[PDB]
């Protein structure tokens, strides 16, 4: 997160860190006590199997994240049309072999229904580890920041994402730069809240650097894919369709 | 053979084959029950939060509402079409707690 400040506890409760190797790769956002939406991205090969990955939810500092404090997960779901050059439907599903137990500092975040009728430039929040800097390091720190909806039309402009900005994909932050998400913020929620419930619009894909004029952050569009997470939410563990 | 959650105010809607579109379902007979089921086919297991009756804010006139006479056939196959709904209200449905931080009061 680019010009962001610390989260306090409990804040986002949602929001998990993606560990391979007792180190943050990613970030993530918990639907249920099972299940984690992330990037596809994060699980491209080598890390697309599922033992690789620990999840740490309701903890803001990496260094208090250590190898049994964190829960493996499971299953490793890329969104089966994932495309990694143009990023297209980069969204993934990580599914706990433990259920967490939710608290005051560990809870879900609510999947977009459609017709929430945002805004064009509604006002959500990002959060994560990732870089406070363009390449920076992961942040020992959690941090969020609030950025707004950039209409899709807008943002295909050919002085910002030329055209590359799919259905699939929503933009937020802020043309002028300054405040983004970064590497590390992956996979991490961008968030809104209405009618009082804070709801998962997207989760963090790609930009063009980190808080840079006329290049803001590129989510998933997870209200495209909620369909798909009942699917697979369902066909786990299911015998016949 | 489908069911969601629409807007902000989780109305229940099945999909109709014939009509190409999505409906809300009537209050009439649903209960607690009802709701499970739908959360289950929605993926979420064992989870439910609550389910409750509200008044239709789209002006719709197409409902899918329960036939309490259907037997023991799946809820899908229960549901026919109807203009009206005789609770005069359509379900809300949420099938987890979910989207509330701290502060969230
Ligand atoms: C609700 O279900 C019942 C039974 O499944 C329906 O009644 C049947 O209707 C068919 C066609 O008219 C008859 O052949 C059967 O003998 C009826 N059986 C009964 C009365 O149990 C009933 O019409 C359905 N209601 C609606 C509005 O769909
Ligand atoms: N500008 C962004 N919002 C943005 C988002 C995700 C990124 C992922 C990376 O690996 C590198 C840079 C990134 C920049």
């Amino acid at each position: 997160i680019v010009g962001g400040e610390s989260a306090l506890p409990g804040a986002w409760p949602w929001q998990v860190s993606l560990h391979v190797q007792n180190v943050h790769v990613c970030g993530g956002s918990i639907i249920t006590p099972e299940w984690i939406v992330t990037a596809a991205h994060c699980v491209e090969k080598p890390l697309n199997n599922p033992w690789h990955w620990t999840a740490f939810a309701g903890i803001l500092r990496q260094s208090f994240m250590f190898y049994g404090a964190g829960y493996q997960v499971e299953k490793v779901i890329s969104h089966p049309n994932y495309d990694s050059k143009t990023k297209n439907n980069d969204i993934a599903l990580m599914k706990l072999q433990k259920p967490l137990t939710f608290n005051d500092l560990v809870k879900p975040v609510c999947l977009p229904n459609p017709g929430m009728m945002l805004q064009p430039e509604q006002l959500c929040w990002i959060s994560g580890w990732g870089a406070t800097e363009e390449k920076g390091k992961t942040s020992e720190v959690l941090n969020a920041a609030k950025v707004l909806l950039i209409e899709t039309q807008r943002c295909n402009s050919r002085y910002v994402y030329d055209n590359l900005i799919t259905p699939a994909m929503i933009c937020a932050g802020f043309l002028q730069g300054n405040v983004d998400s970064c590497q590390g913020d992956s996979g991490g929620p961008l968030v809104t809240s209405k009618n009082n419930i804070w709801w998962l619009i997207g989760d963090t894909s790609w930009g063009s650097g980190c808080a840079k004029a006329y290049r803001p952050g590129v989510y998933g569009n997870v209200m495209v894919f909620t369909d798909w997470i009942y699917r697979q939410m369902r066909a786990d563990g299911e015998f016949v369709e | 053979a489908c069911v969601r959650l629409y807007g902000p105010n989780f109305i229940l809607q099945v999909y109709s084959s014939q009509r190409k579109s999505w409906h809300p379902v009537c209050q009439d007979d649903w209960n607690e029950n009802y709701g499970r089921a739908a959360c289950r086919d929605m993926g979420y297991k064992n989870n439910f939060y609550s389910s409750q009756g509200i008044v239709d804010d789209s002006g719709s006139t197409s409902f899918m509402k329960l036939n309490t006479s259907a037997g023991n056939v799946d809820i899908y196959k229960k549901l026919y079409h109807s203009d009206a709904c005789s609770s005069k209200a359509v379900v809300s449905l949420r099938c987890i707690a979910c989207g509330v931080n701290l502060n969230s009061d």
